[PDB]
């Protein structure tokens, strides 16, 4: 259930759970929550079972038919209020997406990176870094202490290792480590040493 | 989905060797209250079908309506529709059991208990049940409502089986039935001491004998009895 | 059985023009003459009454109506599609505007919804257009006194002053002379009565013209007190009695 | 809320407070519950004060298009049938609970109508949390052959009572009286009884006082 | 009612749309709209059609509409028609809005449109848009953009393109006079003296013409003259 | 229940109990619980027996008409996502189901997709679902090796679903093992739970605890 | 309340009670519940006010449509009218009714109309709650062809037990005598019943 | 009149609806049928020409039944009569749900009258292409009516139609004129076999089949009955000794 | 349980001298939870302001919608929304789904450019049209504001006086209601100029 993102002067950084639970174990360890919706824009979701990828690839596919359709990449804001609009017409529908976002993107035309943060409601807000559901209860107060806005990718992903492992030590549930990709001007890659 | 208001109470009736016997009272309750006397259920189709109707009283005159359409609608384009043609016993019969189980299929079914007695005619007897479930079931004796608890158990004496069927005269059936009433009577609160009965022969064909009366009731044991255990005087 | 005329009847000829339009436009240039003028304080609608027999209680049919308590029309044309062209403009300027905003819409969009009206009969399928071109008169506080004319296309202009009818030729040529930027409404009146009097053939009184204003607001036929914020409809009709005194000052 | 319809010999009048509560808190002071359907049709609506607002909203819009329509005044009893079988529609889930009254070329006329769409004829009338309170003034001081002063005092009188014996009721009272001959009068806030007093000491707070991080100038 | 239907929506025995072609022909009687693009703008330029000294020019909107606060449209045909695709317009420009959080670009507005006027020329049975667009607008891709979209759905992009009436005559006009690198003050001149050559009437007039501009506080500002601003650009280009 | 289905060198090993409960009334003792959607294609039953049947058995008519219009056999991914689709259109109407789509394809290889009742579609190289899972990957998870042989693969399939058959009350009947590989799946048998816990328990000596 | 409707020698009178209550609270106390759906065919009002208006004005609608189409309609017809829509609404609509109307060829004629939806031909009806309380004396003082002054005595006594012991039930006794002479409209005040 | 027929709705120059006019030349070309009102029901009888000895005699039966006291007997396009019968079984259906009494022949006429009259308002539908003539037996008395494919009908107190109508109306007017006091049911049946039997003459090229069918209050309990058996023999005794 | 009690946040409109101001804090939270501290919640379409306060999803859908509906308002009138009539629309808009309602409570407040006076305007979440002369409020501390407004309000207040009063307000009734804090903005709304400030207040 554990969805990170911290917004880096330069980057994105990404983090998601590995584990994939249903009822009395645990099916996978090495699960991927996340969708590569443009070059540049990438998105983190959690929910539930069902809903989160249902949702996150019928919106992969609107932004990959956008994309294709103009022959251009859609901003990070643009995306994100794509993504809220969908959740809001969702919550008050027949059968609701209980699926809560993270989307961060390198805008190439404005050179910043960007991260937001929705939840199944369809509250779109941008934050320097965002957590869905309680694994902000344990990881907003060292990112208030640490985070600075012109940390450095190398920054960010220590100061995602701290939040990781507060996260380890207090919560419950085993969560099985994270993922964690870095979007930047150069695109979306995963880090494997961590 | 509905629930039951003004009700009819249990209908009993019987196959003998020559044809049915059916009987219900002249009675609507509403609640406890004992409002309406002159309801007739027992609904006569034609000259060897009877249908009589336990159960919510303004479903009964639906289903009555629906009744009298098929004897209509029957007719028409059909000369033989008083011989060789008109409405079997079994082709109302399915009619209804169709509709009560279409019904039930939309969740807003007719609340009644249905016997539909006739001769077919070939002469066979023919004695079904149907209720606001689609159940349906034949019997040489069949009773809705508070009568299968108490009419059959005396109706079965008469004919416990299929085979008793031709040792049974109008006579006896009728008298069955009759002292079957009057225990319902008896025993049942929401029954009412008049009542309808109908005869369906192969011979004689349809009698229909409205406005029959309880009788020959006892009561002279009550005196006898004294408070509810101690009391002496 | 079902509505087979799915299909539009009015189409381009090889010239360009639809034909159907343009027979719309027709129907206006035998219609009963009708003009307004805009003046600075007001606007006056006028028409002649030409009545079917003696017999008929003109009075019943009113061929100047009001669509907002601040805008008034009147048609020249086929007087069926007028009448019910204005049931449906009321009623837009209800459900499409009043319901919403609170307020009664100006009269540019009341005349827009009434040109969009006339446009869905003259693309729909199995639809003439109306045989009726309007002059709607109205004010708003925005853009104050305004008087439009609205064709069977549905196209529709703004006019200082205008004809429309049997003798709009004519009436207009002299409505050009008579017009000017600093007219008053009393005496656009006057210049509205003397164009009308021009086109009409048969008898000129109260009873065989109608004549309509919009200009101060009556406070007096609001038909209630106490709502200062409410200060009473624009738009009011002149009686045969009123007419009549004009007429005799001719 | 309090809200009275007083029949009178010559017409009828209606009456209300202006208080509007969420609860037990009073967002507005001085509401303004008696609502036009016609120049001289008027209801005044308790219970929820949206529905009220807009079911009369909606039923003077059809009001006046069936006017222009007819080319007649309104009748009461058109704004009563359309605005009974309105409610009845949607089986009380519109909360509404009015007294239209009015005047029309067949006389004067009050009516009621309840949330679930039933109506009633009446004399006197009362609505809203005030009722009973006001019922008790009607009783008590009605009669027959009331003249256009003695209504509109009983009326007065009997929102009052709701004022001062009802929590839900208060601030001031609303009259609109609708005579046969003549126009309706909306008499806005006719008896003002609890008119706030001087506060005991001002709290002009010196300019300055308030922290501030940034200050901007928006485009308009 | 077989034998009533016209068929809009067929091919002529060469390959062509019979109701097409006639709506085009209907638009060549149009009065001329003139757009331009220029490196720092666009310029919207049309003649009015109906004149006369009673008609109220101060108010009498009916060939340039504003679409959004970037895009505007010049209208030859009729008049009528085009309203019903311009409120479409603007509701798709805010649509994109509300949906995307950004001002809709101006080829997403046309390409709408466009296929709108594409759909009545194949299937429905009801007759084409006897309107002509020319869409001059702004967005952060292309910067200015000129499109240009007809009765059968066909736009394409323009530098300064007319539609109406004396189109060729207005076009070959711009050929000769165009230069890419002008300002927006000589597309002014240019516009203008383009329509004085191609009108019909003796002269050209401020009562006649519609006139707009798109011109960039580093934002894109639309400027629909008013007729003492057209009054006075034409004195100072001399026309 | 207990079904089971994981990857190896040598193609799936799907192995499942024939136990069929209503309540504490075994109501059946062979009941199959693997569909064979193709020759390539093998469902597995979990939860809502008549879901799964009906399902796989219609997906199997998707997958033929793939067939007949691409010319070409479906992929497994395919497979899963067009049953993961249609059993997320009915979620909330009642639908149960865990199923593993195991499927053999040369431009894929050897995969499992777990489908269950939430939509969820899982990659996965061992998935078991049923009542007695648990017990099935404590077996497997540590007797699983990618390169084992196919008969010791089909052996470890057969005491990973008795290890869940002996502890699991509703559990047991017979082991059905089935083999996908490069040319379809093979069917290895049916073997009787009763008679394999002591064929097993002599040549392992596990359950010590059991006498005799 | 306490509706009621007695067949007589010349006619039908409806009688009715005038108090409509919201729990303790009497909302009007001089309610009518006497609603005429035709000329000659009134009917009495129990149960959901809302639902018998809804009911009454439709039926009144499809009387009225059905007199400008094929002639007055008979008391049966209004009640068949009553039936569709208290029985295809039974689940809603919580309706229960009596009619009454007069005719020349049958007189007049009673049809209650319970809260189940069938119909009842009666020679006299009593519903509402304060009906529970005079089904005795009903049944016991009831005859057949009264005249109009043994059939309001009648009916006087009858309403005035039932007023007395229900809570539900007050206010002044409205009755509608329907006759070949036409409508008649009646009204008793409590000095005048109260103390028979 | 060209030009103007083609359609269904079209008025001509002169108003005529000349499809409409068409409809009824399709019911000149039908067999005769007659309908007598006598002073307690009506009395409806049909010509059913004999094609060939292949028809079963007596099952081929063309006066239709509706309700059950309403009986419709019609000439021109048979199958658009069933068409109407039809409707009309509807019409009265509903009617008895809805008021529970059996439907009035003057609203039973109506609401075929609406029926066939909505068959000319539109191009996309056609004219029925029989004239009905339809009767009964209601409270207030027997009524005989008779439609066109205009949608026309009145109350008559003896119909005719098809090829032999305008033999049968001379003997129609002439029993009214002989019986002004009221024709009596059975006196109705032998006169109705009567007037087939001569409006027969302009069909002599073929054999026919007579039927006959009413509605009295007095011999029916006011239901629809066929004429069969002894009565029926009777009947076509009379017609066959006056014309002989 | 309540969705206009997740998210928190309040809203007050306060009338002066020719002058307007309206005033929110800028917290978004999930019940306990504070997410953001920049979440505004006042709109200005034109010269009329409006916050917006309630469910976060809903008073971004809205702030679209009233968007979407305002310009194409000045599209088709050519001219900006006023405040009154605004004040309908926005009272129609909500009721149009008095079934599906908007979990919000807005607040109106603008100057009419053609009249000049002041004018701000209150809501249910089903639009019953609250206009006051004096003040307005919205969102979970409405009750702090009402006895923190109706004390320290005065009429007539200079924009500079204006300021102090509603600030005052907000931070005093923000101070005291859990869900509503982290920073507020004010608007001062002259004829001629908007002002917005940003207020210094408690950060927990």
């Amino acid at each position: 259930d554990i969805i990170l993102g911290i917004r880096v002067q330069d980057s994105v950084i990404l983090a998601s759970s590995k584990a994939v639970t249903r009822g009395i174990s645990v099916l996978k360890d090495s699960d991927d929550k996340t969708r590569q919706l443009s070059p540049h824009t990438l998105m983190s979701f959690a929910g539930e079972a069902g809903d989160t990828v249902q949702f996150a690839e019928y919106i992969q596919a609107n932004i990959q038919l956008y994309s294709i359709r103009e022959d251009y990449e859609l901003s990070p804001q643009a995306v994100s209020s794509f993504v809220r609009q969908e959740l809001a017409k969702s919550i008050r529908s027949r059968r609701p997406y209980q699926v809560n976002v993270l989307i961060g993107g390198y805008d190439k035309k404005k050179n910043k990176p960007e991260l937001y943060q929705i939840d199944y409601l369809g509250t779109k807000v941008e934050l320097p870094y965002g957590a869905h559901g309680y694994s902000g209860f344990y990881t907003f107060s060292l990112l208030d202490h640490h985070y600075r806005p012109d940390m450095t990718t190398e920054e960010g992903l220590d100061l995602l290792k701290l939040c990781v492992q507060e996260l380890e030590k207090r919560m419950p549930m085993d969560f099985k480590g994270v993922i964690v990709k870095i979007v930047d001007k150069d695109g979306i890659r995963q880090v494997d040493d961590f | 989905t509905q629930q039951p208001i003004v009700t009819g109470t249990s209908v009993i009736s019987m196959k003998y060797d020559n044809g049915v016997i059916i009987a219900a009272d002249n009675l609507g309750s509403y609640g406890s209250l004992l409002r309406f006397n002159g309801v007739e259920r027992l609904i006569p189709v034609g000259d060897n079908t009877v249908v009589g109707i336990s159960g919510d009283i303004s479903d009964m005159q639906h289903i009555e309506r629906l009744l009298k359409d098929l004897v209509t609608e029957n007719a028409y384009d059909n000369p033989l529709a008083d011989a060789e043609e008109a409405l079997e016993p079994s082709y109302i019969f399915e009619y209804l059991a169709t509709v009560m189980y279409q019904r039930r299929s939309k969740m807003n079914p007719l609340w009644n208990a249905i016997i539909v007695a006739g001769v077919q005619s070939n002469g066979d007897q023919f004695l079904r049940y149907v209720n606001l479930l689609g159940v349906t079931y034949s019997s040489p004796t069949l009773a809705t409502g508070f009568g299968a608890h108490m009419a059959n158990p005396l109706l079965r004496k008469v004919v416990d089986r299929e085979s008793d069927i031709p040792k049974t005269t109008v006579q006896v059936a009728e008298e069955a039935i009759v002292n079957a009433m009057r225990v319902l009577y008896y025993r049942d609160a929401r029954s009412s001491r008049n009542f309808s009965l109908a005869i369906i022969d192969k011979n004689t064909g349809l009698t229909f004998k409205k406005n029959l009366q309880v009788e020959n009731m006892k009561w002279d044991f009550a005196k006898d009895i004294k408070g509810y255990g101690t009391q002496k005087i | 059985m079902t509505d087979r005329y799915s299909f539009s009847l009015t189409t381009f000829s090889p010239s360009g023009k639809l034909g159907q339009i343009d027979y719309a436009l027709t129907a206006v240039k035998q219609g009963v003459t009708s003009l307004g003028i805009k003046a600075t304080n007001g606007v006056v609608i006028a028409t002649e009454k030409k009545s079917s027999s003696p017999l008929a209680m003109s009075e019943t049919l009113s061929k100047v109506s009001l669509l907002t308590p601040d805008i008034g029309a009147v048609y020249s044309g086929m007087g069926p599609d007028y009448r019910v062209l204005v049931d449906k403009s009321r009623k837009v300027a209800h459900t499409s505007y009043k319901r919403i905003y609170g307020e009664y819409p100006p009269t540019k969009l009341l005349v827009s919804e009434v040109a969009k009206i006339m446009q869905e009969a003259t693309q729909s399928g199995g639809v003439r257009p109306f045989g009726v071109s309007l002059l709607i008169a109205g004010h708003d506080e925005f853009n104050g006194f305004s008087l439009y004319q609205v064709d069977p296309s549905g196209s529709y202009f703004p006019w200082k002053a205008t004809a429309i009818g049997k003798g709009s030729v004519a009436a207009k040529t002299f409505l050009e002379k008579r017009w000017n930027d600093e007219l008053e409404l009393e005496d656009a009146i006057h210049i509205a009565l003397l164009t009308l009097k021009e086109s009409v053939e048969g008898e000129f009184n109260g009873d065989t013209i109608e004549l309509a204003i919009i200009g101060d607001e009556n406070p007096d036929l609001l038909g209630y007190t106490g709502i200062p914020t409410d200060k009473g409809p624009r738009f009011r009709k002149l009686t045969s009695q009123e007419i009549n005194d004009r007429l005799e000052a001719l | 809320t309090t809200i009275v319809g007083v029949k009178f010999n010559n017409g009828v009048v209606i009456a209300a407070d202006t208080r509007s509560t969420q609860g037990p808190i009073v967002a507005d002071k001085n509401c303004a519950k008696l609502h036009r359907i016609s120049p001289k049709i008027w209801c005044a609506g308790a219970g929820t004060a949206a529905d009220t607002e807009a079911v009369t909203q909606l039923i003077g819009s059809n009001i006046e298009l069936h006017s222009l329509y007819t080319s007649r005044e309104p009748r009461v009893v058109s704004a009563l049938q359309m605005l009974k079988q309105h409610l009845f529609k949607y089986q009380g889930h519109i909360g509404a609970y009015l007294i239209v009254a009015g005047v029309d070329p067949t006389g004067s006329h009050l009516f009621s109508i309840h949330a679930h769409g039933s109506t009633d004829v009446g004399y006197y009338l009362s609505l809203g949390s005030g009722s009973l309170a006001a019922m008790a003034v009607l009783e008590s001081h009605w009669k027959q052959d009331l003249t256009k002063e003695e209504a509109i005092k009983l009326a007065s009188d009997a929102i009052q009572a709701g004022i001062w014996n009802d929590l839900g009721s208060g601030s001031n009272v609303d009259v609109c009286v609708m005579e046969i001959g003549k126009d309706a009068e909306y008499l806005r806030n006719y008896l003002t009884p609890n008119v706030r007093e001087e506060k005991q000491k001002s709290y002009k707070f010196p300019r300055g006082t308030t922290a501030v991080l940034k200050e901007s100038i928006v485009n308009i | 009612s077989r034998r009533y239907d016209s068929r809009t929506t067929i091919f002529s025995p060469e390959g062509r749309l019979y109701q097409v072609e006639y709506a085009l022909e209907s638009i060549s009687h149009a009065g001329t709209a003139i757009g331009i693009m220029a490196s720092d703008g666009i310029v919207l330029a049309a003649e009015r059609k109906v004149t006369s000294t009673l008609l109220e020019q101060d108010t009498s909107t009916e060939k340039l509409y504003k679409l959004n606060d970037k895009i505007a449209v010049a209208v030859a045909g009729l008049t009528a028609d085009a309203e019903i695709l311009i409120n479409t317009a603007r509701i798709h420009a805010q649509n994109y809005l509300k949906t995307y959080n950004e001002d809709i670009p101006v080829e997403i507005l046309v390409r709408r449109l466009s296929d709108i006027k594409q759909g009545y020329t194949q299937h429905g049975g009801l007759r084409p848009f006897g309107v002509s667009f020319i869409y001059a607008g702004y967005d952060d891709r292309y910067g200015y953009q000129l499109y240009t979209s007809n009765p059968s759905g066909n736009y394409t992009g323009w530098k300064a393109i007319s539609v109406g009436a004396n189109t060729s005559a207005a076009q070959t006009l711009l050929q000769m006079d165009y230069k890419d690198d002008m300002k927006v003050d000589d597309a002014i001149e240019l516009a203008l003296k383009t329509l004085s050559k191609t009108t019909d009437s003796s002269a050209l007039t401020y009562d006649r013409l519609e006139f707009a501009t798109i011109r960039k506080d580093g934002e894109v500002y639309q400027k629909i003259f008013k007729p003492q601003e057209i009054k006075d650009i034409l004195v100072k280009t001399g026309i | 229940t207990t079904t089971l289905a994981f990857r190896f060198q040598g193609g799936i090993i799907v192995a499942v109990d024939s136990r069929a409960t209503a309540g504490n009334w075994v109501a059946s003792q062979t009941v199959k619980k693997v569909i064979e959607i193709n020759p390539f294609l093998l469902g597995t039953m979990a939860g809502g027996a008549a879901d799964c049947q009906f399902w796989e058995t219609w997906l199997g008519s998707q997958c033929r008409l793939h067939e007949l219009r691409e010319k070409e056999r479906i992929s497994v991914a395919a497979a899963s996502k067009i049953l993961s689709n249609l059993v997320y259109q009915y979620k909330g109407a009642g639908l149960s189901m865990g199923t593993m789509i195991c499927g053999y394809t040369r431009k894929e290889g050897p995969t499992i997709y777990y489908v269950d009742s939430d939509g969820t579609r899982l990659k996965g190289d061992i998935f078991c679902v049923g009542s007695g899972q648990t017990f099935a990957y404590g077996v497997l998870d540590s007797n699983y090796k990618w390169d084992l042989s196919v008969e010791d693969a089909l052996y470890l399939g057969k005491r990973s679903i008795l290890a869940a058959a002996h502890r699991d009350a509703y559990s047991g009947g017979s082991v059905n093992l089935y083999h996908v590989t490069e040319d379809g799946w093979i069917y290895h048998g049916n073997h009787d739970v009763g008679e394999l816990f002591w064929k097993v328990k002599e040549e392992e000596g596990s359950f010590n605890n059991v006498i005799g | 309340t306490s509706i009621m409707a007695v067949t007589f020698k010349d006619g039908v009178i409806l009688d009715a009670d005038s108090r409509t209550t919201t729990g303790a609270y009497i909302a009007n106390r001089v309610t009518d519940k006497l609603t005429r759906v035709h000329d000659k065919i009134w009917c009495c009002r129990s149960g959901s006010a809302a639902d018998t208006q809804a009911i009454a004005d439709i039926v009144q609608y499809h009387l009225e449509l059905y007199t400008s189409q094929y002639g007055t309609p008979s008391t049966e017809t209004a009640a068949s009218v009553f039936k569709e829509l208290c029985y295809e609404n039974k689940d809603n609509l919580t309706a229960g009714i009596i009619v009454a109307g007069y005719d020349d060829k049958n007189k007049g004629e009673v049809y209650t109309i319970p809260l189940g939806g069938s119909v009842h031909k009666l020679p006299y009806a009593i519903a509402g709650s304060g009906s529970t309380f005079i089904y005795g004396y009903c049944d016991k003082n009831f005859r057949e062809n009264m005249s109009k002054e043994e059939t309001v005595d009648f009916i006087k006594h009858s309403l005035s037990q039932a007023i007395k012991w229900d809570g539900s039930s007050g206010g002044v006794i409205r009755m509608v005598v329907l006759t070949a002479a036409g409508v008649e409209r009646l009204i008793f005040y409590p000095d005048e019943y109260e103390q028979l | 009149g060209t030009g103007y027929d083609l359609s269904n709705s079209v008025f001509s120059p002169d108003g005529r609806n000349f499809q409409v006019e068409y409809a009824v030349k399709a019911v000149e070309n039908g067999t005769t049928s007659i309908g007598i009102k006598c002073n307690d029901g009506v009395v409806f009888a049909v010509e059913k020409l004999i094609t060939s000895k292949l028809l079963v005699p007596q099952k081929n039966v063309k006066i239709q039944v509706v309700d059950r006291h309403i009986g419709c007997v019609y000439s021109g396009l048979i199958p658009d009569g069933r068409h109407l019968v039809n409707r009309g079984r509807e019409e009265a259906a509903s009617f008895k749900k809805l008021y529970k009494t059996p439907i009035p022949i003057p609203a039973f006429a109506d609401r075929l009258g609406q029926y066939v009259q909505a068959h000319t308002l539109y191009n996309s539908v056609r004219p029925f292409g029989v004239s009905t003539i339809f009767g009964g037996v209601d409270k207030n008395g027997a009524h005989l009516y008779m439609l066109e494919p205009s949608g026309s009908y009145w109350g008559y107190k003896g119909a005719a139609t098809g090829k032999g109508r305008q033999s049968a109306k001379a003997e129609l007017e002439k029993l009214v004129d002989h019986h002004p006091e009221g024709l009596s049911a059975r006196e109705a049946v032998k006169q109705a076999a009567k007037i087939i039997y001569l409006a027969h003459e302009d069909n002599k090229e073929k054999d026919f089949e007579l039927e006959i069918s009413w509605c009295s209050l007095s011999e029916t309990n006011g239901l629809h009955k066929f004429v069969k058996g002894d009565l029926l023999q009777e009947a076509i005794d009379f017609a066959q000794k006056e014309i002989n | 349980s309540d969705p206009s009690s997740i998210n928190g946040g309040i809203v007050v409109a306060m009338t002066g001298k020719d002058c307007v101001a309206i005033a929110c804090d800028l917290r978004l939270g999930s019940q306990s939870l504070g997410v953001s501290n920049k979440f505004e919640k006042i709109f200005h379409y034109g010269h009329v302001f409006l916050g917006i306060t309630g469910l976060a999803t809903d008073v971004t859908t809205l702030n679209e919608m009233f968007r979407y509906k305002t310009n194409l308002y000045k599209l088709k009138e050519e001219r900006a929304i006023e405040p009154e009539t605004f004040t309908q629309l926005v009272s129609s808009s909500l009721y149009e789904r008095r079934f599906g309602p908007y979990f919000v409570g807005p607040v109106v407040a603008g100057i009419n450019s053609k009249s000049g006076k002041p004018f701000i305007a209150g809501f249910d979440l089903i639009g019953c049209i609250d206009e006051a002369k004096d003040f307005i409020v919205s969102g979970t501390a409405s009750d702090q504001l009402f006895g923190m407004c109706e004390s320290l309000y005065e009429p007539n207040l200079e924009p500079e006086d204006l300021f102090e009063t509603i600030s005052q307000a907000l931070l005093n009734a923000a101070d005291r209601d859990a869900l509503s804090g982290w920073g507020a903005v004010v608007y001062i709304i002259k004829k001629d100029e908007v002002v917005k400030r940003y207020l210094k207040m408690r950060q927990d």
